[PDB]
RNA sequence: AUGGGGAAGCUCCGUUUCAAAGGCCUGAUUUUAUGCAGGCCACCAUCGAAAGGGAAUCCGGUUAAGAUUCCGGAACCUGGA
RNA sequence: UUGUGACGGCCCGUGAAAAUCCACAGGAAGGAAUAGUUUUCAUGCCAGGUCGUACUGAUAACCGCAGCAGGUCUCCAAGGU
RNA sequence: UUACUUAUUCAAUGAAGCGGAGCUGGAAUUCAUUUUCCACGUUCUAGCAUUCAAGGUCCCAUUCGGGGCUGAUCCGGGUUG
């Protein structure tokens, strides 16, 4: 009958339904395997001197890490790799283009056992 | 030859105005229903200068009729105005300084200032520091009001149109020699790059018309036709008469 | 009683803050909202020539309906009952040899606008409706004087969307009965009598007649003001 | 500096008066005397103009 | 950029313009959800400063070469529960 | 020398904007008692990603064909005369 | 020379009050039937005006209270010039 009352003297576009989508095939088909698991994030150590007195004494192990990887997935994967907790990461480019990565562990672990666990003294 | 200054100051690449400082375009309430029905009363809460302009600007608060809100109004401030004083727009309000009557609405002598050329188009005429615009007369049959504007000009304009009451602060300015280039280059500094000129008698005759010879002349007449075109137009363009005349306003 | 008072608020000119006004007579329309209404507005100041404006003269409601009301009973055959009556003639021509001829021959109303302009050069259409919706108003504007030259009775009826409607589509722009059944032959030529009075016999008239030329409520009013004061002695 | 200010009491920002960590103790004694004093002579304009309006 | 308008076109103008231009508070809140008869509004994209504006760290020690960034100590801010 | 304060002079020149943060007006809504509210009071718990960071900055690390008497922005600034 | 508005053209607004009609009492030349206009609540002051609005009619299961009408006239949807 009568007319909607208008009390505003503008139009808006009206509020439609948005619908989900629901696609008939999936876009891709097989979903990538994580691109970024422990073995990528953390590719091996830096055995250099410095390093080593950073392991010995400072009880920081010394990464290179994938330049992609943070801090929160460098210290995930030390973590499910070694078995450690860690108390801080700080990372670095260096001036050959790669992610170096000083971790330190916990007053319960120590450095330098967990690099003769892992191969370099 | 080559593109004058004239000519190079319509792309505004080097030549608009430096707007930076300035404080609003100063423009009359929107006529919407109560400055055409009755009155609205507003406040004038500061008076500021305007850089690059000499009169001074007034920023008045009024009450939105519709909707609970505040809103600040910039106008062009009228000699008298003062902070704290209640301004009234409309139809329905009363001949003193600083009101916003229609011209329809005011008595012929009136004093106006910041009247507008169409009604509604929030103030085009008398708007230069100390400039007014003077009400001669009514038609109220498709209701034309007579005014004289500050050039001496007779104007008819609709009695809808809106104007202050009053003559526009910060006159006399132009009365104050500058004495010094350092005046002029601080006053065109922020209005626009126009200054200093070169005279074109100065120039090569690549650069303006006016410009080479042996000695510093113009050559041809200085007076310039109407129907000329960019790059000829630069003298004294389509002049009735010349010379230094003993006259007066003849308006 | 004691607790409460009385605030009226004054809505004066610069008193009270308005109160919510019913502000539809100043939407600011969408643009094809607006195009829409000027369109309308356009149509009706224009002066039309008689051949525009010979529509717009639709029949009234009540024998509208009856019309309807006789085609619906003239409604085609719908996919359901199509279907069906192909399968059925299909048994028919397996079981009996039936040249064809087993389906008994439908009496529907004739849609379709060259196929009912067909039915009208060949004489076949007892009754025709024409729609005053055509979105191109050339599709049909000839079709008045094709059924006067040819001494059938047409009719302009309201609604293209209610031919759809009769015919089982969305919008037909015409109709056509050329069969009737006898037991409502009387029923169609009681119709096609007022149906002709209306629209047939009037036909040169409505050739001859010019059709818009108003003007808006405020034009109509300024005139109105001026032809008083003029008058006015 | 302002955002320093979300890091401090409440107490710090204000007054304890009306309008107090937002206009000066004179400034809202004005307003008040003002408010009354106007709303006071719109009750005396009212009842003149209703007694004028009588008397008309 | 967009809307829109030019230009054969590469593209030009335009930046709120003759546009139907969105995100933001609390309930709905597992007979179905994040739907909705909950509510508020109505900005003109964006880019543009390592000297403009800005949340917050200092001291001592430490290297061949880094440190207001590491270590020891002592704090501060932001966002969460 | 630097910072700050209260002042005074100058201008037909009166000497950015925005993010952001706080506050006020108003009073929507909600709230009792072996417990409600307060996370603008104090204490307590967690996290803070990405990229730069070395060195010169010039009579040898920049530009000028060079390790060129040229050019190239800035901070600190002891004693005597 | 001049009239119409609908083409075209100019301008403003968040298209908010246009055109006309009238609850209302009169300033007020009405021949017994008002053409006008005002009553359609704002002018000594740097105050405040917002929660479908208070009140007033009509009704309810009446539980965080409300629902129509009116306050806030009606008609024409030509936003206005």
């Amino acid at each position: 009958k009568a007319l909607k009352v208008r009390t505003s003297a503008t139009f808006r576009l009206p509020k439609t339904l948005k619908l989900a989508r629901a696609p008939k095939y999936a876009s891709k088909a097989v979903p990538h395997y994580n691109r970024l698991d422990s073995y990528k994030v953390i590719e091996q150590p830096i055995t250099s001197e410095t390093a080593m007195k950073k392991v010995e004494d400072g009880n920081i192990l010394v990464f290179q890490v994938s330049m992609k990887a943070n801090k929160y997935q460098i210290k995930k994967a030390v973590k499910e790799l070694y078995e450690v907790d860690v108390l801080k990461v700080n990372t670095l480019v260096r001036p050959n283009g790669t992610k170096k990565a000083y971790v330190r562990l916990t007053a319960d672990y120590d450095a330098l056992d967990i690099a003769n666990r892992i191969g370099y003294i | 030859g080559r593109v004058i200054r004239n000519q190079r100051k319509g792309a505004g690449s080097i030549f608009t105005s430096h707007t930076r400082l300035r404080q609003g375009a100063a423009k009359l309430r929107t006529l919407d229903y109560a400055e055409r029905h009755g009155y609205i009363r507003g406040i004038v809460k500061q008076i500021v200068h305007d850089s690059g302009r000499g009169a001074p600007l007034a920023k008045v608060v009024f009450r939105d009729p519709y909707k609970y809100r505040l809103r600040e109004e910039i106008f062009i401030a009228n000699e008298g105005v003062h902070t704290g004083q209640f301004i009234y727009a409309g139809k329905k309000a009363s001949l003193n300084v600083g009101n916003v009557l229609p011209l329809g609405s005011v008595p012929e002598g009136t004093i106006v200032s910041n009247v507008e050329e169409k009604p509604g188009d929030r103030g085009a005429l008398a708007r230069a520091s100390g400039n007014y615009v003077i009400i001669i007369g009514h038609n109220p049959d498709e209701n034309k009001t007579r005014v004289r504007l500050p050039s001496g000009a007779k104007k008819v304009i609709s009695s809808d149109a809106r104007g202050v009451i009053g003559v526009i602060a910060g006159g006399g300015r132009v009365d104050k020699p500058l004495l010094k280039a350092g005046r002029a280059f601080h006053k065109y500094r922020l209005k626009r790059n126009s200054w200093p000129k070169t005279r074109g008698v100065a120039m090569n005759p690549v650069d303006h018309p006016h410009g080479g010879g042996n000695h510093q002349h113009i050559g041809k007449a200085s007076t310039i036709s109407r129907g000329a075109v960019s790059g000829q137009k630069a003298g004294l363009i389509a002049a009735r008469r010349t010379g230094l005349l003993r006259g007066s306003q003849k308006t | 009683n004691p607790l409460t008072h009385s605030t009226p608020k004054n809505f004066g000119i610069g008193q009270a803050v308005q109160p919510k006004r019913n502000l539809s007579r100043y939407v600011k329309w969408p643009e094809y909202v607006r195009v829409q209404r000027q369109k309308k507005i356009l149509s009706i100041r224009l002066k039309v020539p008689p051949t525009i404006a010979q529509f717009q003269y639709t029949l009234d409601r009540n024998t509208a309906a009856e019309t309807f009301k006789l085609f619906n009973k003239y409604r085609p055959e719908t996919a359901a009952e199509k279907k069906e009556r192909l399968t059925k003639e299909a048994a028919a021509v397996a079981e009996g040899k039936s040249k064809q001829d087993a389906s008994p021959k439908p009496y529907a109303v004739k849609y379709g606008l060259n196929h009912v302009v067909a039915l009208i050069e060949n004489k076949k259409a007892k009754l025709v409706l024409i729609a005053n919706d055509v979105d191109p108003i050339e599709l049909v504007v000839f079709l008045p004087a094709l059924c006067k030259k040819m001494g059938v009775p047409y009719a302009i009826v309201k609604g293209k969307a209610r031919l759809g409607t009769l015919v089982n589509q969305k919008t037909s722009a015409v109709a056509a009965l050329t069969e009737v059944r006898a037991e409502d032959e009387a029923a169609l030529a009681k119709l096609v009598s007022t149906i002709d009075a209306n629209f047939a016999d009037k036909y040169d008239e409505v050739k001859k007649h010019w059709g818009g030329g108003i003007l808006g409520n405020k034009a109509q009013a300024k005139m109105d003001k001026r032809a008083k004061n003029s008058d006015s002695a | 500096r302002p955002r320093q200010y979300a890091t401090v009491s409440k107490t710090h920002k204000t007054v304890s008066r009306a309008y107090g960590g937002s206009r000066c103790a004179n400034c809202v004694k004005e307003r008040i005397i003002r408010a009354f004093l106007i709303e006071e002579q719109k009750i005396v304009k009212k009842v003149v103009k209703e007694q004028t309006e009588a008397a008309k």
